[PDB]
RNA sequence: GGCCAGCAUCAGUUUUGGUGGCAGGAUAAAUCCAUAGGAAUGUAGCUUGCCUCGGUAAGUAUUAUAGCCUGUG
RNA sequence: AGAACUGGCGAUGCGGGAUGAACCGAACGUAGAGUUAAGGUGCCGGAAUACACGCUCAUCAGACACCACAAAAGGUGUUAGUUCAUCUAGACAGCCGGACGGUGGCCAUGGAAGUCGGAAUCCGCUAAGGAGUGUGUAACAACUCACCGGCCGAAUGAACUA
RNA sequence: GCAGUCAAGCGUUCAUAGCGACAUUGCUUUUUGAUUCUUCGAUGUCGGCUCUUCCUAUCAUACCGAAGCAGAAUUCGGUAA
RNA sequence: UUUGCUCCACACAAUAUAGAUGGAUACGAAUAAGGCGUCCUUGUGGCGUCGCUGAACCAUAGCAGGCUAGCAACGGUGCACUUGGCGGAAAGGCCUUGGGUGCUUGCUGGCGAAUUGCAAUGUCAUUUUGCGUGGGGAUAAAUCAUUUGUAUACGACUUAGA
């Protein structure tokens, strides 16, 4: 029905800088630097009192409407992640074969290998992107720690553990096996 | 206007240009097609792919040299827009064709000539904001035209080349209004301005 | 640390905003919108340019950047008394858009004789600039 | 696609290749390449103005090499020209590595060594015109057959109403070019060692 | 069916003997010329009452104009029309300057979303909302609102050359 | 004195502009002017509560330091 | 396949439906000029890439009577509407707090207390707390929903119509 | 011949894992009819052999989803010629 | 194979044309944004300004454009040379140095135009080839036949022979 004006806000907290070109936001904080490149969504963007940014979209269709919201979202995303940082920590499940995971090292990667999983003979390799930490965790039974500043890039990383080590043609039911997503929190600590 | 023409075909769609590029070939004007890679299509880019490939599969049964050529370059699928909207099987229409010549990028003299476009065929002066859009250079390249890299590092060098040229052309034109800043002031300077000029 | 984010001004469509009729019956006269009827028709009035009040869509008119305080719903007595208080024909006039204007009615108001006296005059311009920019 | 640039030859070619820019070497005065050796008879400023456009240009470069067939017990006594691409680093080197070896020879071993796995490009043994049974495998027809059983029954149907660019016919048989990959060198032989 | 224009008609049911002086029925009646405003002022009361052109006469027909044509009214219309599949009745509020006008963009209105034809479109009321938050239609609303300023973040202004020089640009 | 044309003044057919004088409607309706009444998407003022000496925020207040609507003439 | 009325084709070209004996327009001496019919005006193709209000995105869109096909049934795709319900006495969603007292109810018996199961649905306190929505215990425990509030700020829920 | 809709019931309990009555909507021209438009101054008639290509309403192989799928073996469904 | 072949300056001829008659006048990129100018801590910076079409810009006055006299400037512009540099995507073009020479409407003059008789494109292109003058350069092959068999119906292919 064409909303002539709908209209969201994003609060910037007191350590982090936003800088806008045309779309292009990046945010700086204590943690470093995100940039993402939002030039596909067609928002407008404006300052208001150097601690606020609102974002305005006119004349918009409701499809149009339903990407205004998606588009503060994802800024406070990388708000968030510069300051609170982002942490996600799995456990490693298994009947009888203990899976074995260590960090390996080939032209300057640093993957993820996977092995005994399900006491298959193949090596599942995983590449760590850019900006996400592994650490293995401590007075845990079979927990690893993923820690990064993008949530997108912490999160894919993580997804591609949790869907590397797939079951095929048994019950899924019964084979309670592979490499699940525990809890999503953030780095820092009191919060 | 003018002898030749030179279009540049980035942010134009295949087919808006095309029918206004067949009417002036058709009234005896010579029109010449630049960067035919950066051309836009209208929808998706998976709408385009399912659309050659519906082309790709016409082919004359008993013998495939003799059916219809799926061409693959940016410039030859423009110019398979183009041939359609002209009658191309009569003298008067192979005549018109000979009027017209499709470039991947910017080739030699044509990029040192003046580029045009055409208002009622830009993508972003016809398309609703939201509509998605296809890339020719990128279809091209997904249905086996294999000099995409080519011609994006011959343009990337043509580029650094009119770069320099610019900022001579941009330095020289601040000293021109300088002086004609100081031409303002005068007797004839007055006079002109009461002319309009 | 800075937070800056570009403004990136734009003309609103509003009430008091200056328009400027391109297509129609008026064709270049300054009128002001009065009453907005929905996303595609305004209500304009253009009483000193004796553009009479009228229904008008907005492709036939581009707004200007120049703006006044008005009432909403203002009769044609109220705008006209407003318009000349805030002296609105005498800042466009001012603007380069105007005299980018009024400069192409010049030019085709010229006569055969006043056509061939900026040929001769444009020459000796050009003798002047030249002798100056060839010596810097 | 890509497009050759210049060429530059040697200064001195042999009469193996010489030979093979003739139809009648017998007839002929023999002045192949007469005018081009004078470039060399001045300082040298010919070849290098071309060597320096191919490092400038061209980012793939040949050398152009021909067979020793004198050494070879053919009776053809004219050698083959063929083009083979450089791999290695420094386009400029290219040049100079084919600069250095212009009139000088290159061996087997320094180009193949043994436990290589390596490509062979021939044309294949030639045998004219062939019936369809033996140029394409198809089966032969029964004995009572009239008119022929060494052919194909049916070369198509009704509908197209055309002969197939698809079915099985007679033709030429054998001298196609081929290349046959995955070919393992046992032996790197040389020909001065007994 | 055009630039509609409001007409007032009257009929008379043709005096018979036994009955004089009729009730002198009215309608307002929508339409582009009085030929039209005549052929719907009888269709109508063909379905009210036992009366038809043979039987009766048009007593006068009138044009009516807007008492005030320059001003922005919000205008309550109801409508009864023909579907497909059956009738459905429909209220909608349109913001406009006239009657007359707003009844045009009507028929424009449930032809674009209904696909329904001036012949299957019966005005039942056109109606002014005296108050504001009487209106009761989120399209309308929006317009009401105080200080209401909006831009256009798109400029598609039309060219009369086939080849420009420059590149257009959208500013705006 | 042929043949081929140009221009002018005409006739027949027709196409495309400029402009004048009148007749009708609610003797257009409006705008406009005068008068009375009224309302808020409530103007000034008043008052209240936050506050980088003032800008806002909600109550009051029907023209005031903005205006509008309706009726009548 | 067989009748009724009328118009056509056959016996009929012409403009239109790309194409067609019947459809639309209109019927024909030889020419000129003007105006139209039906049908069209992005290009092929003569004519506005006219104007105005909306609708539609389709990983097999759609595009014009005769006409060269598509249905029942579906879709938190989107648009418009109908009816009912919550509603200025703060809804919806989310988070948070309580979620019980008489009372392990009358039953059954290796054992059953709100939750294997059969038959009953009341009282107190009150803002609300169901002899209880699911998880669980041999059985209790623990957790939670119904239900009522704390804060957050205006439209929201359901069934249908095309 | 093939595919949907509705869901009374079967399925240890549980309609829709799998099925599925009573009804109802279609598709296909690989069946057989019906018709007599084309061909009786002739289009050589069944089957097999031989050979090419195409269709998907998928038997197998590839990748997946579902189950009253523990494994094994099957069943149903999807993308797919 | 009777002084032939090729190239440049020129002269006379014919042949050919999808159509010269002021100038195809060069950033890139974005479009819910940019161009330009300027400042600055050189940044996704501050400030100013511009758009709303090339309706521009440059060029444009003289017998299709003459003959001459000066003034003010030390410029503008054409041509033949010359210096240096860049350009390979189809470069075959672009920029630049030095002087020579011609014109100059930047300004002020003096003569000439008619009769082509009231309009008749009023000829102003380059395309190839031919032919003569004379200024440089160059001094071969292929095919048939014979022969070979890595080939082959025949052609073709692969070889060889002063």
């Amino acid at each position: 029905m064409k909303y002539i004006q709908t209209e969201q806000q994003i609060e910037v907290p007191e350590g982090v800088t936003v800088s806008i070109k045309s779309r292009i936001v990046k945010v700086v904080g204590p943690r470093g630097t995100l940039t993402k490149n939002l030039k596909h969504i067609d928002v407008t963007f404006t300052k208001v009192n150097n601690q606020l940014i609102k974002v305005a979209v006119h004349n918009g269709g409701r499809k149009h409407v339903a990407a205004l919201r998606t588009v503060k979202s994802l800024v406070d995303n990388m708000i968030t992640g510069v300051t609170k940082g982002y942490k996600y920590k799995m456990r490693y499940v298994y009947a009888h074969f203990p899976i074995n995971v260590n960090i390996v090292e080939k032209d300057g990667a640093k993957f993820i290998e996977v092995r005994n999983f399900l006491g298959d003979k193949k090596i599942r390799n995983v590449p760590v992107r850019d900006g996400v930490t592994i650490e293995f965790s401590t007075n845990v039974k079979d927990e690893i720690v993923l820690s990064g500043n993008s949530v997108e890039d912490v999160s894919q990383n993580a997804a591609d553990l949790q869907q590397i080590c797939r079951v095929r043609n048994k019950d899924i039911r019964k084979f309670l096996d592979g490499i699940y997503v525990s809890h999503k929190g953030f780095i820092t600590e009191d919060l | 206007v003018e002898p030749v023409v030179v279009i540049d075909g980035k942010g134009h769609l295949v087919g808006r240009l095309a029918s206004v590029v067949a009417k002036q070939l058709l009234n005896g004007q010579k029109i010449v097609v630049v960067r035919a890679e950066e051309l836009n299509i209208s929808g998706e880019f998976f709408r385009n792919k399912l659309k050659y490939h519906d082309f790709l599969r016409k082919a004359t049964a008993f013998n495939k040299t003799r059916g219809p050529f799926h061409f693959r370059a940016p410039s030859r699928i423009f110019y398979k827009a183009l041939r359609g909207m002209v009658s191309h099987k009569t003298a008067r229409g192979k005549a018109a064709l000979e009027r017209l010549k499709v470039f991947e990028g910017i080739p030699p003299p044509y990029d040192k000539k003046k580029r045009v476009v055409v208002p009622q065929a830009l993508r972003v002066l016809r398309l609703k904001p939201g509509r998605k859009y296809t890339t020719l250079g990128k279809l091209s390249t997904s249905v086996g035209w294999k000099y995409e890299d080519v011609v994006a590092k011959l343009e990337a060098k043509r580029k650094v080349s009119s770069a320099e040229y610019y900022a001579k052309k941009r330095a020289f034109t601040k000293k021109v209004a300088s002086a004609n800043a100081t031409a303002a002031e005068s007797d004839v300077a007055k006079q002109l301005a009461a002319l309009g000029y | 640390t800075d937070s800056i984010v570009k403004a990136s001004n734009w003309r609103l469509v509003e009430v008091g905003r200056v328009v400027l009729i391109k297509k129609g019956q008026s064709a270049g006269k300054l009128a002001a919108i009065v009453e907005i009827i929905d996303q595609k028709k305004v209500l304009i009035d253009g009483p000193k340019a004796g553009v009479p009040r009228q229904a008008i869509n907005l492709g036939q008119v581009v707004l200007t950047p120049l703006t006044f305080a008005l009432p909403r719903g203002a009769r044609t007595a109220t705008v006209s008394k407003k318009w000349a208080a805030a002296a609105v024909c005498e800042k466009w006039a001012a603007s380069s858009w105007a005299k980018k204007i009024a400069q192409r009615e010049r030019r085709a108001a010229l006569t055969d004789f006043e056509r061939f006296q900026v040929m001769v005059l444009r020459k000796q311009k050009r003798y002047t600039v030249k002798k100056a920019l060839a010596k810097a | 696609g890509l497009r050759s640039l210049t060429t530059v030859w040697a200064e001195h070619l042999s009469d193996e290749v010489k030979r093979r820019f003739y139809k009648n070497w017998y007839k002929s005065k023999k002045k192949a390449f007469t005018k081009y050796s004078a470039k060399y008879a001045q300082d040298g400023a010919g070849i290098e103005r071309e060597l320096a456009r191919i490092k400038k240009y061209a980012s793939v470069v040949r050398v152009l090499v021909h067979t020793q067939i004198r050494k070879t017990p053919l009776a053809q006594k004219k050698a083959h020209l063929a083009e083979i691409q450089l791999n290695g680093g420094s386009i400029s080197e290219k040049v100079d590595w084919a600069r250095e070896h212009f009139e000088k020879t290159v061996a087997v071993d320094s180009v193949f060594e043994q436990n290589e796995m390596i490509d062979a490009i021939a044309v294949t043994k030639g045998h004219g015109f062939e019936g369809v049974t033996h140029r394409w495998g198809t089966k032969k027809l029964p004995r009572k057959t009239h008119r022929g059983l060494r052919k194909v029954a049916c070369i198509g149907a009704w509908h197209p109403a055309h002969v197939m660019w698809s079915v099985a016919r007679a033709g030429q048989r054998g001298y196609h070019s081929r290349t046959s990959i995955n070919h393992k060198i046992y032996r790197v032989g040389k020909g001065d060692d007994e | 069916m055009a630039h509609f224009k409001e007409y007032q008609v009257i009929g008379r049911r043709l005096p018979t003997e036994s009955v004089p002086e009729p009730k002198l029925f009215r309608m307002r009646i929508f339409a582009s010329n009085e030929v039209i405003a005549k052929s719907r002022y009888w269709y109508f009361l063909q379905k009210l009452h036992k009366v038809k052109k043979a039987s009766g006469e048009i007593v006068s027909i009138n044009q009516i104009n807007e008492a005030h044509p320059t001003k922005v009214k919000n205008f309550g219309v109801w409508v009864r029309y023909d579907s497909r599949s059956g009738t459905h009745n429909m209220y909608k509020e349109i913001r406009d300057v006239s009657r007359v006008a707003a009844v045009e963009t009507l028929y424009q209105d449930m032809a674009a979303r209904h696909r329904a034809r001036f012949r299957s479109i019966h005005i039942l009321k056109v109606a002014e909302i005296e108050k504001t938050a009487d209106v009761k239609r989120q399209y309308v609303k929006q317009f009401l609102t105080k200080d209401l300023k909006f831009p256009l973040p798109h400029r598609v202004q039309k060219s009369t050359k086939t080849f420009s020089y420059k590149r257009p640009s959208t500013f705006y």
